[PDB]
C-alpha cells in the first residue's frame, strides 16, 4: 500500500543502524538523485532524524 | 583516440558517465572524473535482441 501523491505518507526513523548500501546496489530502482549528499558516502556518514 | 564499445540497457547509458554509479559503473566500465572525448550510445533493438 502506498499513499497517493496528495497525502504522501512520512515515518520518522531514528535510532538504528541502516546500510544504505542494500538500496543503493538493488537495480530495482531508476533513478537515485541524491542532493547535498553522495550516495557512496552515505554509509559511513551518522544522520540524525 | 580508444574507441570502448559494448552493449548495456536501456536505463544504463546514463551510468556511462564520470562520477555515475551502479553495477555497470561499479564492477564493468568506469569512467574518470577527468575524462575528456564523447559518449555515442544508441538503441539497437532490432539486431542484438532475439
Amino acid at each position: 500500500r502506498f499513499a497517493s501523491v496528495y497525502a504522501w505518507n512520512r515515518k520518522r526513523i531514528s535510532n538504528c543502524v541502516a546500510d544504505y548500501s542494500v538500496l543503493y546496489n538493488s537495480a530495482s530502482f531508476s533513478t537515485f538523485k541524491c542532493y547535498g549528499v553522495s550516495p557512496t558516502k552515505l554509509n559511513d556518514l551518522c544522520f540524525t532524524n | 583516440v580508444y574507441a570502448d564499445s559494448f552493449v548495456i540497457r536501456g536505463d544504463e547509458v546514463r551510468q556511462i558517465a564520470p562520477g555515475q554509479t551502479g553495477k555497470i559503473a561499479d564492477y564493468n566500465y568506469k569512467l574518470p572524473d577527468d575524462f575528456t572525448g564523447c559518449v555515442i550510445a544508441w538503441n539497437s533493438n532490432n539486431l542484438d535482441s532475439k
